[PDB]
RNA sequence: CAGAUACCGUCGUAGUUCCGACCAUAAACGAUGCCGACCGGCGAUGCGGCGGCGUUAUUCCCAUGACCCGCCGGGCAGCUUCCGGGAAACCAAAGUCUUUGGGUUCCGGGGGGAGUAUGGUUGCAAAGCUGAAACUUAAAGGAAUUGACGGAAGGGCACCACC
RNA sequence: UUAAAGUUGCUGCAGUUAAAAAGCUCGUAGUUGGAUCU
């Protein structure tokens, strides 16, 4: 029987949505079915944030960042533990998790 | 107040209403409560009509007075802004208070320790203490509720349009209900004002 | 670990609630009065009631506790609740109304009220939270 | 929904007699292909001549040998 | 309810709702019968006599019990007009 | 599209006795609606109603009592001889004591109890109880 | 809800509704009376007017059409007909 | 010995309420079975309708309880229907007889054709439903009996209906749903507005209001 | 890898791309025919129209844009609810249904044999449309519950577990 | 063979998940058609 109300998708009122790959599995999942994720992290890992600054010939040199957008599939997102199975009543709550610390 | 000039709103009571702020509702409106509204100003706050408010107190005070046994009214608050205002309303009137936590089954489970059977329920905030409301609908209880603009009118019977968020505006509404119940009864009447100050009914923050 | 079961805590709560005048802070004189008040099957339970009582009497100086109710606090809360000020907080000579509130009072024929001091209304219609 | 006019009896009478054919109790008694397949031909009884006594085995959860006769 | 002889064949005659004329059932426990006192005309004290309203449980579950008791009091002349 | 204006104007007043309302609006009105509504009113089922005249096709506001259980239309308007009225008022009515079938005879839109007296058949329009 | 008054809607309740969903269909338009300042004539113009309305005398524009309401040009004042 | 724990029990035990129809008129709930024993009592009769074993799977087998469906009532009067489930069948039967006494409703009985004598049948056509079982009752002429299945026939005879036509759609083999649908149909006899119940209601005092001065002595 | 004629990795014809013909099928799905009326709320959103404080830009004015606060109409949706339905899951339609009738098309009749055989028709073919019976079975099945199981997760524990 | 069979359904069934709504749209016949005249 119908487990989701939007069929696990965001298609509401169009016929076809374009297919994109997966980043890991490379599986053609449609665009509103891919688990999406935007990462904003520093390009050098935070252990080497002191030693990049001592070797800086510039003063107060800013740290550039990585901006990639990740479209995981449905199968390999739950394998990679980026998304999980929830309860039948937690399934209806589509609010983002509390990342702000 | 059926066009009776003895029961009409006087000049001092409106000063009390405006000093406490009972006329200032929330930032939403239930569709049941659009009858009691005057208008929405800027910054969203609905202005509760006060000739409508004074007629719902005097309807509710007739309801409380028309009960013979004064200890059959059951007076309930769960938020702490109306927990002093209820023990002092029930002290001067004669009613039975449940201030604090209403454990469910108080009106249904006849085996329980805290079982009682009221003839009329007065609650303070139908959003908050809904559990005495839905439990009234098993045992045939009419219901007054001191209602805000965004507070839903299911199972209430005569809901007074007040501002039940501010601590002064709750205590003043309980004070007015106590005053009108005592005045419409046989006790000390409409000439001299009530010597019980309305600041007795307010909420004391540490 | 060392958690006290419902027997120790229930017995300690009733023996605080009934005999608060005799109990103090010393565990030893608490034990000497907990074996004269109550009939406890003996010592290894008697010293556990008297130890939670000695931990529970120190908890009463710092305020009320959410279980038991003793009549040295519940007279002080009673005299704290029957407290009226001298001049009430609703006796303000200058009370502030909006423009539109004065119109409602004029509908209720209270435009002749003298204490009302109408404020300047807010210039912007900005009250909703910034969604997104 | 069903048609519901007042001149719609030919749509009604002929939808039923096509829909009657999907009834297997109807079809097995009106098609004629299961009365030429019946060994009797629509008699209650019939007579024959015994060829041999073949005894055939019971089905799954219970065991015996049902004694039959080849007619 | 009556035969030809005029006698009454009923266990009881149930009360209908004051708002909507629906029969309040026997096991309809969400229903109300509410008494509202009448005041004296010149001093405003409790006269003794009251007005009675009955509200069926389906109306009260709808939330239309506030504006039914009110406009039944406005027709009996307890709430002042407007 | 709107086939049968009397059908939509009776399920408008059926759906509002459910929801507990005291007034319906039923646009548009024909004069078969006003004859049918006057038969329900004369048997105490409805109460007073007002015909709003815009120049197009009127609307009706009907004040409701709480007395109508069901209001219905028969489609198509089958022809009913008087010797076949008992089957109709046994299929459609809840008892032999109350409830009426409205049929349009050549003597006027009437009940089934009136059509029995004036000895008339007609076409069945609907029923109410 | 559940006791409105459909025979007598309030005059703000009438003006909120669609022009076909009112109790009687009232149009939402009018005929204005535009006065060009550079001339002295009077030319009756529909409010929700389509393609442009020229004066006969000065032969200039009065109102170019828009989506709903024809906007007057600058200096053209108007006084609404009755 | 009975010690009443409600206001209604203290009123009934002290003879202050003279019928069951006052408790029906003011629509009050009944929480003590000895009120029904006080009023109807020696004229009530019960029948167990079905004893149903139900089985919860555990890790150590199956745990078995037994539900009992008990119909009850007074012929010419009232009817109840109770379901209790327990580990013992006698305990289930006794709890089900208590539950069937507490769910006692009055049935309205009318006439088929002419109104001569006493009522015999249903007043109109009422229906009643419980999970894909419809039951419809139809009024019948004087003397046709209950024309129905055997399981609603016990309830209709215990009600005091003497004659009635019936029809049931749905999976009527599940006896609890078929019992709980004809009970629902004979509950709607007293919530159906026929034109003799169109007279405006004259209100009287509730039992809790009429005896509010005796109820503070206790 | 026991075995791989598969998963995995490296090459790689037809194809994947363009145009002229054919094919006419899909989990072609909202697994939900179209037209029409009545029936609860709430906040957003897209397009168009109307009214309104007050902020920006076109230097100031008008007009327009960008906002802000509403209202109306039609859209894709969402939350919510004892409207009512339903076997339930759930649906503001899957409601207005034994209190059964607004108009109208298609189409189902226990599970198999079987979308098979045959016949006709369409097509270069692949196939498409239309479409049985003999026999064979007492169940196949839908929702939901309680365990049990998981090479599904989160947590927790034990030297009859490990370190 | 008839009732049971509201399991052929005009009265009176069904079609999201149990058997089942044509991929979509246009369209002739059929079927059905808004107020209004004493
Ligand atoms: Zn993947």
């Amino acid at each position: 029987t119908k487990k989701r109300r939007n069929n696990g998708r965001a298609k509401k009122g169009r016929g076809h949505v374009q297919p994109i790959r997966c980043t890991n599995c490379a599986r053609c999942v449609p665009k509103d079915k891919a688990i999406k994720k935007f990462v904003i992290r520093n390009i050098v890992e935070a252990a080497a944030v002191r030693d990049i600054s001592e070797a800086s010939v510039f003063d107060a040199y800013v740290l550039p960042k990585l901006y990639v957008k990740l479209h995981y599939c449905v199968s390999c997102a739950i394998h990679s533990k980026v998304v999980r199975n929830r309860s039948r009543e937690a399934r209806k709550d589509r609010t983002p998790p509390p990342r702000f610390r | 107040s059926g066009a009776l000039d003895v029961l009409q709103m006087k000049e001092e009571d409106v000063l009390k209403f405006l000093a406490a702020g009972t006329h200032l509702g929330g930032t939403n409106l239930d569709f049941q409560m659009e009858q009691y509204i005057y208008k929405r100003k800027s910054d969203g706050i609905y202005i509760i009509n006060l000739k409508r408010t004074w007629e719902k107190l005097l309807l509710a005070a007739r309801a409380i007075v028309a009960i013979e046994n004064p200890a059959d009214v059951s007076v309930i608050s769960s938020r702490n802004t109306g927990q002093r205002a209820v023990l002092k309303f029930a002290a001067a009137t004669g009613a039975t208070p449940i201030a604090g936590r209403f454990t469910p089954g108080t009106f249904t489970n006849q085996i329980q320790a805290a079982f009682r059977e009221p003839r009329l329920l007065v609650v303070t905030d139908p959003r908050a203490d809904h559990q005495p409301l839905t439990e009234a609908s098993y045992v045939n209880l009419p219901t007054i509720a001191l209602c805000n603009t965004d507070s839903p009118l299911r199972y209430v019977d005569i809901a007074i349009p007040c501002n039940n968020k501010g601590a002064h505006s709750v205590g003043l509404m309980w004070w007015m209900l106590a005053r009108e119940v005592l005045r419409m009864r046989g006790t000390i009447s409409r000439e001299h004002p009530w010597e019980v100050m309305p600041d007795l009914y307010f909420y004391r923050d540490p | 670990g060392r958690v006290r079961t419902k027997t120790v805590k229930k017995a300690a709560r009733v023996i605080i609630e009934k005999y608060y005048t005799r109990l103090g802070n010393d565990f030893h004189t608490n034990k000497r009065v907990c074996e004269e008040i109550a009939i406890i099957p003996s010592k290894k339970l008697r010293n556990k009631i008297a130890g939670y009582v000695t931990h529970l009497m120190k908890r009463i100086q710092r305020g009320p506790v959410r279980g038991i109710s003793i009549k040295l606090q519940e007279e002080e809360r009673e005299r704290r609740d029957n407290y009226v000020p001298e001049v009430s907080a609703l006796d303000q000579e200058i009370i502030e109304v909006d423009p539109d509130t004065k119109e409602m009072l004029k509908l209720l024929d209270f435009g002749s009220l003298s204490n009302l001091q109408v404020t300047q209304p807010t210039v912007g219609m900005n009250f909703k939270t910034p969604r997104g | 929904g069903k048609c519901r006019g007042l001149r719609t009896a030919r749509k009604l009478r002929s939808h039923r007699r096509d829909q009657k054919w999907h009834d297997k109790q109807y079809k097995k008694a009106h098609l004629g292909t299961a009365l030429k397949a019946n060994p009797f031909g629509g008699a209650s009884h019939a007579k024959g001549i015994v060829l041999e006594k073949v005894g055939v085995e019971a089905k799954q959860p219970n065991s015996a040998i049902r004694k039959c006769v080849r007619v | 309810m009556q035969n030809d002889a005029g006698e009454f064949v009923d266990l009881y005659v149930p009360r209908k709702c004051s708002a909507s004329n629906r029969i309040i059932g026997a096991k309809d426990h969400a229903s109300i019968q509410m008494n509202v006192a009448e005041v004296d005309k010149v001093t405003g004290r409790f006269n003794g006599q009251f007005k009675t309203y009955a509200i069926c449980g389906a109306i009260r579950r709808m939330g239309e019990s506030d504006d039914s008791i009110l406009r039944l009091a406005k027709a009996d002349g307890i709430v002042s007009k407007n | 599209v709107r086939m049968n204006v009397l059908a939509d104007a009776l399920k408008s007043i059926n759906n509002a006795e459910k929801r507990g309302k005291r007034q319906v609006l039923i646009r548009p009105c024909s004069k078969v609606i006003v004859r049918f509504l006057t038969v329900m009113m004369k048997h105490g089922y409805i109460g007073e109603f007002e015909i709003i005249d815009d120049h197009r096709a009127g609307k009706i506001v009907v004040n409701l009592t709480g007395r109508l259980n069901k209001c219905g239309v028969i489609s198509p308007r089958f022809d009913v001889q008087l010797k076949d009225l008992e089957k109709w008022q046994n299929n459609l009515l809840p008892s032999r004591q109350f409830g009426f079938i409205v049929l349009t005879t050549s003597a006027g839109i009437m009940d089934h109890e009136e059509a029995r007296r004036k000895h008339t058949g007609g076409k069945i329009l609907g029923f109410f109880f | 809800p559940l006791a409105k008054d459909l025979l007598h809607p309030s005059p703000e309740e009438e003006k909120r509704k669609h022009k076909k969903k009112r109790l009687v269909q009232s149009p939402n338009s009018y005929f204005m009376d535009v006065k060009c300042p550079g001339c002295y004539k009077i030319t009756t113009v529909f409010s929700h007017a389509q393609t442009v309305v020229l004066c006969v005398g000065c032969s200039t524009v009065l109102c170019q059409p828009t989506g709903g309401k024809a906007r007057l040009t600058e200096g053209c004042s108007f006084r609404r007909k009755q | 010995e009975w010690m009443p724990v409600t206001k209604l029990g203290r009123l009934v035990k002290d003879m202050k309420i003279k019928s069951l129809e006052e408790i029906y008129l003011f629509s009050l709930p009944i929480k003590e079975s000895e009120i029904i024993d006080f009023f109807l009592g020696a004229s009530l009769k019960d029948e167990v309708l079905k004893i149903m074993p139900v089985q919860k799977q555990t890790r150590a087998g199956q745990r078995t309880r037994f539900k009992a469906f008990v119909a009850i009532g007074d012929y010419n009067g009232h009817v109840g229907l109770g379901v209790k489930c327990s580990k013992e069948v006698a305990t289930a039967i006794r709890g089900a007889i208590i539950l069937a006494k507490l769910s006692i409703v009055p049935v309205r009985r009318g006439y088929w054709g002419n109104k001569i004598g006493k009522p015999h049948t249903v007043p109109c056509k009422v229906t009643g439903r419980c999970g894909s079982v419809l039951v419809r009752l139809i009024p019948a002429p004087r003397g046709t009996g209950i024309v129905s299945a055997p399981v609603p026939k016990k309830l209709l005879m215990m009600a005091g209906i003497d004659d009635c036509y019936t029809s049931a759609r749905g999976c009527t083999a599940t006896l609890g749903n078929f019992a709980k649908a004809t009970f629902d149909a004979i509950s709607k006899t007293y919530s159906y507005l026929t034109p003799d119940l169109w007279k405006e209601t004259v209100f009287t005092k509730s039992p809790y209001q009429e005896f509010t001065d005796h109820l503070v002595k206790t």
